[PDB]
Formats: structure tokens, C-alpha cells, sequence
């Protein structure tokens, strides 16, 4: 039991670690999808609408504080999140 | 029946009434064999009898330990990570014991 | 209707003098009755229509109140108590009503962490409070008007969980809290609003299957 127990800790931390990639990475998809629709605001955009609706990016407290423009810093951040 | 060592008593003649939620927490082994010694006008059979039924109980508790741990080692493994005749006895002489007379 | 604005207009005048006379330090328990008798029958449609920003600040601030039963763990200090108790179930019935109440909503309108809060509020206060009082095999009005609470909260939260996807860390705790009810005695609603909780979890994801059949395994003695 006591093996088993620190592997376990182990695990714990690695967890931890995945969970704060994830979440920046759901913020960014969701925030470059907002951009998105103020494209659909200038078939295709409707249905990337379609998209945004079905992913459910579940947004964190930390969404609007990651604010960048370019929109292909914007691909490579979510690349290496992808990573 | 009726002591502060009945526990014990029963451990040692009948051992069957004796439930898991008595065995477990009921005597506080190391206070209550310490009183058995002492205990006034102790005869040594009885206190025999008294030994068989302490050491049964001590028994018994190591036994629910075990199992317990075993439970929770057998846990601790699991994870989450989502990636016509065929025998009769011939004719009735066997079971048709006679009429007498 | 296409908009009948006179308690749409109540409502709407509550939650902006609540929040700008708070903003500019908790609510109390009047304003949250008061707001959840309106987002019940008067906001069952009416909560659509208004200004997003603004319901993300106010559920903020009743997250913040939710906070404070959060592992709260509990002649007159007893009466400070149920006063709390019953000051933050009814705002957690208010966050979970306002989250599901409208057939559509814009995206973001409710963050992971009020579902998270929620869920965690209900696990401690129910698994700690509602069994001991009603079983003596785990162990005055106040007690059954939490009860009250709890139910009308599980079912409302059967209904979110139906609506939108989730992440699973959320769903082991859900899963748990709702697979609870069915070993204690006296709670047959609870029981059949956590069938209907389990039953949707059941439906929508498809890879914690095996963990429910388990935990009803475990325990059937």
C-alpha cells in the first residue's frame, strides 16, 4: 500500500499540471471562435457558429485576461497547447 | 452474561453468539488481561478457561484486520484513465424392509 | 409573450438595485427568496433577454456567496448556523435555476466554477446534515426546508447536465453525490430526483459506465 500511495502522488502532480494546459487551451479555442463570429458579423460563418454552440469550450475565470489579436499567434499558442 | 469479562467468558464456552461488532472494539486487550491477573479469588481453571477465550478474540480481531487490508489493497489497484431408469436400486430389496408377523 | 414587461421589469429592477447598491458584504436571505420566487414561475421564461456582462458579475457574487457553506463543517451559535445554512441553499437554488431556466442562452454565461461549487456545496451539506437527521442508521423545520432545497436543486442540476457537455473531473463528484441517496431510508423524492440525475449522466457520456456499475456494486449490502 504504501508503494502504491507515492506512485499515486506522483500521478497527482502530472494531473495537476494537465488540467492548467487544458484549460488555457479551452479559453483560447473559445476566444478565437468569438472572433470568428464577429467575422460572421462582416453558410460558412453560420456554421462555424454551429460550432462554437457544439464544442461547450467550458470557460474559466482566466478567459478574458489572454487577450491577443494576431490570430496566428493565436494558432501557434494553440498548437503548442495542442501539444 | 454479566461482567465486565462476560465478553471473555463467552470467547471461551460458546464463542457463536459472539458478533463482528462485539469482537472488534468491545475489550481493550492490553487493560483487560492485565485485569484478569489480579482479579480476586481466581481459580486456576477458570483462568484457563479465561486464557483460551482472550486468545481466541485476539484471533479474530487479526483475521477482520486482514481482511480489511486485503479490501483495501484490492481498491488501491483500480485507476481511471480514459486514454429413465438411470439409477435406481435394484428392485426394492434395497429401501422395502418387510412386514413382520 | 413578446416581452410582457411589467415583472420581467420587476425582476429586472431587483437584480440592478441589488447589484449596484452591493457592487459600488452579503445580499441576505430576504433579496435571494425574493429573487427565487421570480426566476421560478415569473422567470420560468423572462430570464432571456438581458445584459450578459451583468448576470456574469451578480453570479459571481453569489458564488462568492456560495463559498461560504462550502465545507462550512457544522443555544445560539446553533441558530447562526441554520441561519447560514439556509441563506446559501437558497442561493444556490438561485444560481441553478438562473444557469438552466431559458431553452437557449449566449455561450459563457456560466463558468465551470459555480457547477463545481455548487456540486461540492450540496455533496458536503447533504452526506453531513440530511442523513444523520433523517436515518438513524447513518446517525426542527429548518431541516426539512433544507430538505425542500436539496431536492428542488438536484433536479435543476439533472436538467443542466442534460442541456450542456462537461469535464469529467466534475462528473466523478456529480456521479458520487448522486449514486448516495439510494442507502439511506426515509428520502424517496431525493431518491427518484437522483434517478434522474444518474440516468443522465448515463445517457451522455459514454466512458463512465463501468465506474457507476461499480459503485452500485460496491455497496449492496
Amino acid at each position: 500500500i504504501e508503494e502504491r500511495l507515492h506512485t499515486l502522488e506522483e500521478e497527482k502532480e502530472e494531473l495537476a499540471q494537465y488540467q492548467k494546459w487544458d484549460k488555457m487551451r479551452r479559453a483560447l479555442e473559445y476566444t478565437i471562435y468569438n472572433q470568428e463570429l464577429n467575422e460572421t458579423r462582416a453558410k460558412k460563418k453560420e456554421e462555424c457558429m454551429k460550432k462554437i454552440r457544439e464544442l461547450g469550450s467550458l470557460p474559466q475565470e482566466a478567459f478574458e485576461k489572454y487577450q491577443t489579436l494576431s490570430l496566428k499567434q493565436l494558432f501557434r499558442k494553440l498548437e503548442q497547447c495542442n501539444t | 452474561k454479566r461482567g465486565p469479562l462476560a465478553k471473555i467468558w463467552l470467547a471461551a464456552h460458546w464463542d457463536k453468539k459472539l458478533t463482528k461488532a462485539h469482537v472488534f472494539e468491545c475489550n481493550l486487550e492490553s487493560s483487560v488481561e492485565s485485569i484478569i491477573s489480579p482479579k480476586v479469588k481466581m481459580a486456576l481453571r477458570t483462568s484457563g478457561h479465561l486464557l483460551l477465550g482472550v486468545v481466541r478474540i485476539y484471533h479474530r480481531k487479526a483475521k477482520y484486520l486482514l481482511a480489511d487490508c486485503n479490501e483495501a489493497f484490492i481498491k488501491i489497484k483500480m485507476a481511471f484513465r480514459p486514454g429413465i431408469l438411470q439409477e435406481n436400486d435394484f428392485g426394492d430389496f434395497g429401501m422395502d424392509d418387510r412386514e413382520i408377523m | 409573450m413578446m416581452d410582457s414587461s411589467t415583472f420581467k421589469r420587476f425582476t429586472a429592477s431587483i437584480e440592478n438595485i441589488l447589484d449596484n447598491l452591493e457592487d459600488m458584504l452579503l445580499l441576505g436571505k430576504h433579496q435571494l427568496n425574493e429573487l427565487g420566487s421570480e426566476s421560478a414561475k415569473i422567470k420560468a421564461m423572462g430570464i432571456m433577454d438581458k445584459l450578459s456582462t451583468d448576470k456574469t458579475v451578480k453570479v459571481l457574487n453569489i458564488l462568492e456567496k456560495n463559498i461560504q457553506d462550502g465545507s462550512k463543517l457544522s443555544e445560539r451559535l446553533w441558530r447562526d448556523l441554520i441561519m447560514e445554512r439556509v441563506t446559501k441553499s437558497a442561493d444556490a437554488c438561485l444560481t441553478t435555476i438562473n444557469i438552466m431556466t431559458s431553452p437557449n442562452m449566449p455561450k459563457a454565461v456560466y463558468i465551470e466554477d459555480v457547477i463545481e461549487r455548487v456540486i461540492q456545496y450540496t455533496k458536503f451539506h447533504l452526506q453531513n446534515t440530511l442523513y444523520p437527521q433523517y436515518d438513524p442508521v447513518y446517525r426542527q423545520r429548518v431541516i426539512v426546508m433544507l430538505y425542500n432545497k436539496v431536492c428542488d436543486i438536484v433536479s435543476s442540476l439533472s436538467e443542466l447536465l442534460e442541456i450542456q457537455l462537461l469535464t469529467d473531473t466534475t462528473i466523478l463528484q456529480v456521479s458520487s453525490m448522486g449514486i448516495t441517496p439510494f442507502f439511506v431510508e426515509n428520502v424517496s423524492e431525493l431518491q427518484l430526483c437522483a434517478i434522474k440525475l444518474v440516468t443522465a449522466v448515463f445517457s451522455r457520456y459514454e466512458k463512465h459506465r463501468q465506474l457507476i456499475l461499480e459503485e452500485i456494486f460496491t455497496s449492496l449490502a
